[PDB]
């Protein structure tokens, strides 16, 4: 109300409401899911086009041959966040011949949303990333959110209408959590997960996108007909 | 006075043929008149289906090549996974090399 | 964060006024009158100091008239701090020049300096504009004599006579009417303090409450001369005019 | 009015609103506490399971801080981290032109100043964050706790976040009933104990223990995780005494 | 370059520059113009470093006309010398110094008076009824100091001038190619098309 | 009314937010006050721990700035450790550039300053804090110099911060009044904080056990503070006569 | 005031949100993609007869397989186009190639979201980059002041967008030929715009892979009128 | 460093400070373009608020970028010599790095730039002043006249005016100037020019300014006489 | 963190009027008075000693301060704001003159340096003017004795003789009648003395009045012998048993 007008002020209720706005953005954002097993990591993305001449907007951007996310809300700010884990996904590589851990990938988005909501001037980011990754310690997804909290989960959705996909993936945990060495079958839990978030509209050939990392499947981003197969 | 540079000797070859094209290159690795290592590779894969090696002063010419893989890296999330064509590659190469005219790359390059 | 408390200086009104300016404008409107007057044969510049005291040291005090060269004099019309920021400046301008080119800097170049700081104060920085109009009075041998205005928008003109300060609107028309082109040095003294008796505010016009000054090529041979008036000297020019 | 909508501006009361509010963030965190032991310090943290979903023992609250200093806080986590950067920055400066581990007391006081600093502007807001923190020097053991304002104490105890109530009353009965002072192996019982006894006031969620340590016999004066055998034997005392 | 020469006469001042231009062994041109108009009635003639020269006297050139434009109006030549002095004694102490000597002849109109200005790279500035820089002046000289006079016409200053290059052509061991020369009087600056 | 919010002048020509920085001083409900001997400077403080988790050994207003140089603050902890720890740093920055130790007078002009600058310039808050330096200055002798949001300051012969502060400063005013000295007339240090804590009992009319007092004390060549059985030792010879 | 990098309660930044109604009220800008070709179309919309039409340039050369178009506050475009232009030719530079019209586009698109308090706005025009590059082929972007970049098969921009792309919604089909696309903007400027159409204040222009891109004459244009007036009299 | 943002969209897609400059532009005196077949003419208008003005040392309203181009304008005074002084430094910067003159178009380009640029950067205010540039590119005998404003957009004109009461001289402009016959000579350019003046200024004595720019760097301004012939002729017409 | 004040805090407002130095001047009419007088071989200045406590030492509280050897202040508002004035007055004197040409600067041009230190706070970002007014009296070899006054907008005038501060207007008024162009420097301390016993309330001596003169040079202050060309310092700030002394013949 009056504790809105940017992310240096709390409201009276210890609320950052520039932050809760940036959040809002990503509700309105198109649904992605996320789900993983103990050898394999799944993206699943419902993209979204402007009208019927338009293209499909792309949702799944890859960060190194082990890692990358997919987003809901602002997509210039994924552009941002995806980069800088290019960076420091690749400075690991180059600096300790080190693939870069999930883990501490989330850690450094967090500490870098961080900035943006004590600061005077800026703006927090406003999107949503769902990190995948297969790094030393196995499959790995993780949910970012632009306050700065990173959580690690075996399964996960976001964007409009995901608590329906959620649902599903908190039923289906103890099922797709032991789908090991069959990639297929983790991307059919995935594509059954996300239609579980769609009203009116389906699964066609050029809305979904799809995406997979493994023990021995480097990040791959999966669209058009080489979809088909999973409709 | 300290000296940057240095020479670890080594020697490189590349034949160009009508479908096919070969780089080849000695293992062995020298300071002045002591041998280092028997067996240190000199000639590397670089991706998109292409070969380089840098001969000279072995510091400046790893560090080259890892610069010029990590280019190909980035020519690939930058322009939609394209493949590097050869030339492109070459081009991209002669930037990099005279980013340090006055402080050199010390190695006789070839792709 | 610190938005809040900005007032934003250099901006537009829906009418497309600089309101700092603007309010600058009123502020010299207060400000003691001073007029000057240029002739073929020389320059006057006249001042009025603001409610004075007795006790006030006047032969030691200067708040109007300043020298910016030897042949380029102004005359202050609001703030003072303000006016000698900028006075400053524009004495190391023409010092600069004359170091450069080895001649006395041209009266005009000089204006347009001072005038393009002023300007600056108005586009950007965020800061308040010079609270300052002068009267430029000057000679060169291009141009010869010259009178100039510039006030806080960075606007300047060229006078043959002008008055900044208070009651220019009365002052102005009286300038109109009895100036003549052909006219003289001791004529144009005389019609710059019958102006100010006349538009002052005070009860009567003493040498106590005046600031006088002229540049005169009534110097021995091709050479000009400034004069800054002493209070004896204002004192009697008075009494020779006929007004005290 | 106004004197709440910038930070760093005292109200006529002589009161900068804006820490008040940080504070009311804190309030809002999951529980956090301390415990003083004879020989070193042990932390404990209440994780709530927001879902099935949630990988247990992954998403760990407790940093550590050079090799013998804890950090756990309530609040906005991200806050939190950035504090715990800093602090670790600092340590390793001290570390750098001093060559000995940073002091407790003297590492609480890098916090502090730190803390304090972001109440210093309206260009900064302050840290939502209250943070317990502490370890193993070359004079003994040390507890502190820190605030959104920058105010800091040495403590026997420590509790921060929603339910700090119940802790502090929890903690003041060991205080009571042991001057002579408590073991590390009790600490970390009875810190298990009181997390249980303290998620009464978010009973709502079920939620996941977290436990660490440091101490002169036990670690060494090293700050460790508790895993295992004796993660789950300070998880049935805990489960005991509720029931 | 080598060689520029500087003569002001009763009613005019006459510049003189050699037009050779040598890279290594090989001489490139033998029809160069070591001169910049830098206004209507002031003519720059400059020698020195390669490079250096050109980029030094177009930089001048621009900052006068830059000067014309803003004022409407034609520094006197001493105005115009004083200037090119104080770049040049703040070029000395920079990281690398221009190292070009100019003369500088001038028309004032204001005092309807001949101007000669001698100034070097390091920021000497001398006026001067005649003028020379680097060797050129220990052939002519004395020349000059025998023939000139100040009431002397063009055509006489072209004749001493002639003179002047006859005795370098005879005593220098390298080759300039002749000289280009130019003039500067009440109307203007024009070039002489046969020397 | 943004002029109550910085630093700025209000219509009365007052600033507000220093007037605000004055009453967080008293944020802590602590009262100090400082006395001078012949060889000797004095500051006793209140010291109250209220939580019983609270290790009261680290609870302190009382600072040594330098070896000569004490400081009692008078306010919010957070802002009374960040004047500290500037106070040191001048005090041995002054010590390294002129080869001799800050005065503490000088170190007080120095910290006044620093806070005028607060006064004066928007971005700054003041400092809800009034800084009490003591010591035995090797020019001045005993030395009691106060600092406050203000950036004034003034030496003292006696004085007393806090809630109750009047009814110390009156206290003291009556005994100086009498004496007719500006010191107390003692050889050893030991009955000069005995008289400290005499006459605050007596203003404040409470009587202290060893854990409600702070005690700093100001020598030649070193300032110390006492332990809690120093200053049992110190309420049980007030208690005897 | 409020800060210029400023959420709404709805997740929007409210700046981008106010350009985006700037490039509403800027002059009508079409494009339309097919497989022989992309065609560049424009609304002048001169505000005075005494200005000299052929000098509004609402159509711009980036490289020579690179074209686009403008509508809003066509100023704000300028410095747009020169990155662009210096994107283009600089990779040309490194890389010794022509460079992808979606790599262009993004380049761009990368200056759209660096304002705050960098420049102190968003830019208050919309973009329609077309060209043809091996990989992807004939492509049509816009790019907006938000940052993102949508490709298309066809779009409108400016004034009478809702309109003019309800029309392209079912005129269009992925067999046009370079002709009857370039009829269709004709056809469909006619209609959005509020003066009568003609060669003087309408421009086209078009991309191929052989000629590549070219502004179209007035004289050139004004037969495709000519051809487009007898077409509709003849049903 | 000053760095706040003074120009920026509103809820209606407007940027009312550019806005708000235009209107400052509406406030200045009123300033006429009109070019011929073989020559372009700048008339500008003078207030007759202002007497007792030394005309010699006044600064004229028609400023010489270069030798072949000239500005005119219409607002701020003062924001116009800064652009002014810009605009002569980029002309001699052109000719340094170039080796020829600035075109009329690229100078116009560039001054039009600097408008817009102030439009959207940090800390600045646009200026309140819109341009006319007139002039003959180098080795051509084709006129050229451009527009610039505030917002930085810039546009060729057969004829135009700015200034205030400029929308009623545009009118007069709109209805006598033919573009299949352009004013032949300078005269009937000066006449025509002088005539749209006449419909705002109120006196045709000091009132009226006017510059004649030729091919080949041949930039003159006429004098009071001369103008006020041009005055005498076109009423002694009109009384008819 | 970064100073972002880089804007003005005093502004014009519709009126014509500069708030914040008005406001200034409001704080320095709440001020303890103080004045000055010029005498025809001196100048004296005076204010009262307003101690906040009598546990206070008065005595290292200066509100006379020293300048350079020949030039004094005293002033009437904030007193902080004055101490950290008189640091950079002392400095600037030495900066931009001393260092310079090898002497102190006279009366006129160090207060014309003041004077721009306080015009800058009333124009610069982020800050408020100066709460002060200076009297400002020296002495130097070309312009003699000289006494200036500086407000909080920069100005600056010279006087005769003037007051500032709480009973301003009505001290002005007993100057005016008493003073001359004929008056010695005893006559000048014994008009400071009357006029400053109308303003005081309390007690009235030597402990709670400071005044000081620019008269003579005093050798005996000099530190030390040998320059005949040194003759020491004009300024000199009276004792508290040198002003009681005149007291008695009050
Ligand atoms: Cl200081
Ligand atoms: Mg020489
Ligand atoms: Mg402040």
């Amino acid at each position: 109300n009056n504790y809105d007008g940017d992310t240096v002020t709390f409201s009276p209720t210890g609320r950052l409401f520039q932050v809760e706005y940036a959040l809002e953005a990503i509700k309105q954002g198109s649904v992605t899911v996320g789900l993983r097993s103990n050898t394999h990591a799944v993206l699943v993305a419902l993209k979204r086009n402007a009208d019927e001449l338009s293209s499909y907007q792309k949702k799944i951007i890859k960060c190194d041959e082990h890692m990358g996310l997919s987003l809901a809300g602002l997509a210039p700010d994924a552009r941002v966040l995806s980069n800088y884990l290019r960076q420091q996904c690749n400075y690991s590589s180059l600096v300790f011949n080190r693939k870069l851990a999930v883990e501490r990938a989330g850690h450094l988005l967090c500490d870098k949303a961080q900035k943006n909501t004590q600061s005077y001037g800026g703006r927090p980011y406003g999107v949503g990333l769902l990190i995948i990754g297969y790094d030393k310690s196995g499959a790995h997804l993780l949910e970012f959110q632009p306050s700065g909290n990173v959580t690690e989960l075996y399964g996960t959705a976001i964007g409009a209408r995901s608590q329906g996909a959620k649902t599903y993936l908190e039923r289906t945990l103890d099922t797709f959590i032991k789908i090991d060495g069959n990639p297929d079958e983790l991307i059919k839990a995935g594509v059954e997960a996300i239609s579980q978030s769609l009203r009116d509209e389906s699964l066609t050939v050029d809305n979904l996108s799809i995406a997979i990392v493994g023990k021995d499947t480097p990040f791959t981003i999966y669209d058009g007909e080489a979809v088909a197969k999973y409709i | 006075q300290f000296n940057p540079y240095g020479d670890n000797g080594g020697t490189i070859l590349g034949i160009a043929g009508e479908d096919f094209a070969v780089l080849a290159g000695d293992t062995r690795n020298i300071t002045d008149y002591s041998i280092n290592s028997r067996y240190e590779p000199k000639v590397f894969d670089c991706g998109d289906n292409i070969v380089m090696s840098a001969n000279g002063f072995a510091a400046d010419g790893d560090a080259l090549v890892k610069r010029f893989k990590n280019s190909v890296k980035w020519y690939h999330f930058d322009h939609n996974d394209k493949k590097l064509s050869i030339n492109s590659a070459a081009r991209n190469i002669q930037h990099l090399l005279y980013s340090r005219r006055f402080f050199p790359y010390y190695v006789y390059n070839i792709i | 964060g610190s938005r809040r408390y900005d007032s934003r200086t250099t901006i537009f009104s829906p009418e497309g006024r600089l309101y700092q300016v603007e309010y600058a404008l009123e502020s010299i409107s207060h400000a003691g009158t001073a007029i000057g007057i240029m002739a073929s044969d020389g320059i006057v510049l006249a001042a009025e100091r603001k409610v004075t005291s007795t006790l006030l040291e006047q032969d030691t005090s200067t708040e109007k008239l300043y020298k910016l060269n030897d042949k380029i004099a102004v005359a202050v019309a609001g703030l003072t701090a303000d006016a000698e920021i900028l006075i400053n400046t524009a004495r190391i301008h023409a010092q600069n020049y004359l170091k450069t080119y080895n001649e006395d800097i041209p009266v005009e170049i000089l204006v347009r300096r001072l005038s393009d700081i002023k300007q600056g104060y108005t586009q950007h920085g965020g800061l308040r504009p010079f609270g300052v109009s002068f009267i430029y009075a000057g000679y060169d041998d291009r141009y010869g004599y010259q009178l100039y205005t510039s006030n806080p928008s960075g606007n300047y003109t060229g006078w043959k006579a002008i008055s900044v300060g208070a009651n220019t609107s009365a002052a102005q028309t009286l300038l109109q009417m009895d100036y003549k082109d052909d006219m003289k040095v001791d004529d144009a003294i005389e019609l710059a303090l019958k102006t100010l008796s006349k538009t002052t505010d005070s009860s009567a016009l003493t040498y106590d409450r005046l600031e006088f000054a002229t540049i005169r090529k009534g110097a021995n041979d091709g050479e000009v001369y400034q004069k800054i008036f002493k209070p004896q000297e204002i004192k009697d020019i008075l009494v020779k005019t006929g007004i005290t | 009015t106004g004197y709440d909508l910038s930070n760093s501006v005292f109200s006529p009361d002589g009161r900068n609103f804006q820490v008040e509010y940080a504070v009311k963030a804190v309030e809002n965190g999951t529980t956090s506490i301390g415990i003083k032991c004879n020989d070193g310090v042990v932390f404990a943290v209440e994780k709530l399971i927001t879902s099935k979903l949630l990988v247990p023992q992954k998403n760990v609250k407790i940093q550590v801080v050079d090799r013998h200093i804890g950090c756990v806080y309530s609040g906005l986590i991200p806050d939190g981290r950035h504090l715990v950067n800093r602090g670790r920055e600092e340590a390793a400066s001290f570390k750098k032109l001093y060559k000995t581990p940073i002091p407790i007391p003297a590492f609480a006081d890098r916090l502090g100043q730190y803390v304090q600093a972001h109440t210093l502007y309206n260009s900064v807001r302050p840290f939502g964050v209250s943070t317990i923190f502490g370890g193993v020097d070359k004079n003994g053991a040390h507890l502190y706790m820190l605030e959104p304002s920058g105010s800091y104490w040495g403590y026997k105890g420590a509790a921060t976040g929603k339910g700090r109530q119940s802790a502090k009353a929890e903690l003041e009965k060991l205080v009571d009933h042991h001057p002579e002072g408590l073991s590390a192996r009790e600490a970390v019982k009875q810190a298990a104990k009181i997390i249980y006894l303290a998620h009464e006031d978010n009973k709502e969620k079920d939620f996941e223990l977290e436990i660490s340590w440091c101490s002169l016999s036990e670690t060494n004066g090293l700050h460790k995780f508790v895993k295992g055998d004796l993660l789950q034997e300070a998880i049935d005392f805990a489960q005991k005494e509720i029931n | 370059m080598d060689i520029i020469l500087g003569i002001r006469v009763q009613d005019s001042v006459i510049l003189a520059s050699s037009k050779a231009v040598t890279r290594g062994i090989s001489v490139l041109k033998d029809s160069d113009d070591k001169t910049r108009q830098l206004s209507p009635h002031t003519l720059m003639s400059f020698a020195g470093e390669a490079g250096d020269t050109v980029q030094f006297a177009e930089y001048i050139q621009a900052n006068i006309q830059l000067y014309s434009i803003r004022e409407d109006y034609e520094l006197s030549p001493q105005a115009v010398s004083s200037f090119v002095r104080q770049e040049l004694a703040k070029s000395i102490r920079s990281r690398r110094p221009y190292q070009v000597n100019v003369l500088i002849g001038g028309y004032d109109k204001k005092k309807n008076k001949p101007e000669l200005y001698q100034i070097d790279y390091l920021g000497t500035k001398v006026e001067l009824p005649y003028g020379a820089h680097g060797y050129s002046g220990f052939y002519t000289f004395s020349l000059l100091d025998h023939h000139y006079r100040p009431d002397m016409t063009t055509e006489e200053g072209l004749d001493l001038l002639k003179l002047c290059v006859q005795e370098l052509e005879k005593r220098m061991p390298m080759d300039f190619k002749g000289v280009i020369v130019k003039i500067v009087d009440k109307d203007g600056i024009r070039q002489v098309d046969d020397f | 009314g943004y002029d109550r919010h910085i630093t700025i002048f209000s219509p009365e020509g007052r600033l507000y937010q220093v007037e605000y920085a004055f009453k967080a001083t008293n944020q802590t409900n602590i009262n100090s006050l400082a006395v001078r001997g012949k060889d000797c400077t004095v500051v006793i403080s209140q010291k109250k721990v209220p939580d019983k988790l609270l290790d009261p050994t680290t609870v302190s207003y009382i600072f040594c700035i330098s070896r000569t140089i004490g400081m009692v603050v008078n306010g919010p902890i957070p802002d009374a450790r960040n004047a500290a720890l500037r106070a040191k740093a001048e005090a041995a920055e002054f010590r390294y550039k002129y080869g001799y130790d800050m005065p503490c007078d000088v170190l007080a002009k120095r910290m006044a300053n620093l806070s005028q600058i607060y006064t004066q310039r928007a971005y700054m808050r003041p400092l809800g804090v009034i800084l009490t330096f003591v010591s035995v200055d090797e020019e001045l002798g005993p030395s009691i110099y106060k600092t406050d949001p203000a950036g004034y300051y003034v030496g003292y012969k006696a004085t007393a911060t806090g809630p109750k502060q009047q009814e110390i400063t009156t206290n003291l005013e009556n005994h100086f009044k009498k004496s007719k000295i500006d010191h107390i007339n003692e050889e050893s240090w030991e009955k000069v904080v005995e008289f400290a804590i005499t006459h605050m009992i007596d203003a404040l009319g409470t009587e202290f056990s060893k854990n409600d007092l702070e005690v700093g004390v100001a020598t030649k060549d070193k300032f110390f503070t006492l332990s809690a059985e120093n200053i049992e030792e110190r309420l049980v010879a007030i208690a005897e006569q | 005031d409020r800060g210029v990098s400023t959420f709404s309660p709805e997740g929007r930044l409210f700046q981008v949100e106010y350009s985006l109604e700037a490039i509403k009220l800027g002059s009508t800008a079409i494009g339309i993609a097919t497989k022989e070709g992309v065609v560049l179309g424009v609304e002048k919309r001169a505000t005075s007869p005494l200005l000299e039409s052929d000098s509004i340039e609402k159509i711009v050369e980036i490289d020579r397989h690179i074209g686009c178009a403008m509508s809003g506050l066509t100023a704000d475009a300028r410095s747009m186009i020169e990155h662009a232009r210096t994107a283009a030719v600089t990779h040309n530079l490194y890389y010794d190639e022509d460079i992808n019209v979606e790599s262009l586009t993004q380049s761009v698109c990368d200056l759209a979201l660096r304002f705050g308090e960098l420049m102190s706005r968003p830019f208050g025009v919309a973009l329609l980059i077309a060209g043809h590059d091996a990989d992807d082929g004939y492509q049509l972007f816009h790019a907006e002041p938000s940052g993102t970049f949508y490709r298309y098969n066809a779009k409108a921009i400016g004034s009478g967008s809702e309109g003019a792309q309800a029309e392209l919604l079912n005129e269009w089909h992925s067999s046009l030929t370079l002709k009857e696309a370039e009829l269709l903007v004709l056809k469909i400027l006619k209609q959005v715009m509020e003066e009568k159409l003609d060669e003087n204040n309408a421009q086209l222009s078009c991309i191929t892979k052989q000629d590549g891109f070219k502004i179209y004459d007035n004289e050139k244009t004004a037969e495709l009128i000519k051809e487009l007036k007898e077409k509709e009299a003849a049903e | 460093g000053y760095d706040r943002a003074l120009s920026i969209f509103s809820p209606d897609g407007h940027i009312f400070q550019v806005e708000y400059a235009l209107e400052a532009v509406k406030r200045g005196t009123c300033a006429v373009g009109v070019k011929g077949k073989n020559c372009v003419v700048l008339g500008c208008e003078r207030r007759s608020t202002l007497k007792l003005q030394d005309t010699r040392i006044t600064p004229s309203k028609v400023s010489k970028i270069d030798s072949h181009v000239v500005l005119s304008f219409s607002g701020l005074n003062a924001d116009s010599r800064i652009l002014i002084e810009k605009a002569r430094v980029e002309a001699q910067s052109h000719r340094l790095t170039l080796e020829d003159p600035v075109t009329v178009e690229y100078l116009t380009r560039y001054v039009a730039g600097v408008q817009q640029r102030y439009t959207q950067s940090g800390g600045v205010r646009p200026f309140g002043v819109s341009t006319l540039i007139a002039g003959f590119d180098p080795r051509d005998d084709e006129p050229k006249l451009y527009q610039t404003e505030p917002s930085g957009i810039y546009s060729s004109w057969s004829a135009q005016t700015i200034g205030r009461n400029s929308k009623t001289v545009r009118e007069f402009l709109e209805k006598n100037y033919d573009r299949k016959e352009p004013p032949a000579t300078v005269e009937e350019c000066v006449k025509l020019t002088v005539r749209s003046l006449l419909e705002v200024v109120q006196t045709g004595a000091k009132n009226i300014e006017i510059t004649v720019v030729k091919p080949d760097s041949d930039i003159v301004a006429l004098s009071s006489e001369e103008i006020n012939q041009y005055v005498t002729q076109i009423e002694q017409e009109k009384q008819e | 963190m970064t100073d972002r004040y880089s804007f003005s805090l005093t502004t014009f407002s519709p009126s014509g009027k500069l708030g914040q130095i008005d406001y200034a001047l409001t704080a320095v009419k709440q001020g303890v008075t103080s004045l000055g007088i010029k005498a025809t071989n001196g100048v004296v200045i005076a204010t009262e000693k307003k101690s906040s406590s009598p546990l206070a030492m008065s005595e290292t509280l200066s509100k006379v301060s020293l300048l350079t050897p020949d030039i004094g202040a005293v002033y009437s508002g904030m007193g902080p704001d004055y101490r950290v004035l008189v640091d950079k007055s002392r400095k600037v004197a030495h900066t931009s003159y001393k260092r310079i040409y090898g002497e102190y600067p006279p009366t006129k041009l160090l207060v014309s340096e003041v004077a721009k230190i306080m015009q800058e706070a009333t124009q610069s970002g982020g800050v408020r003017p100066f709460g002060v007014s200076l009297l400002i009296a020296g002495h130097d070899e070309f312009n003699g004795f000289s006494l200036y006054q500086v407000d909080p907008s920069g100005s600056y005038f010279p006087w005769k003789a003037t007051a500032i501060g709480k009973g301003s207007v009505a001290a002005k008024t007993f100057l005016e009648k008493r003073w001359n162009d004929e008056l010695e420097l005893e006559d000048a301390i014994h008009i400071a003395l009357l006029t400053l016993k109308e303003s005081v309330e309390g007690e009235f001596n030597g402990d709670t009045i400071e005044l000081a003169i620019i008269g003579d040079e005093n050798p005996d202050l000099l530190g030390y012998t040998g320059i005949p060309t040194d003759k020491g310092p004009r300024f000199r700030k009276l004792t508290s048993q040198e002003i009681n002394d005149r007291l008695e013949a009050l």
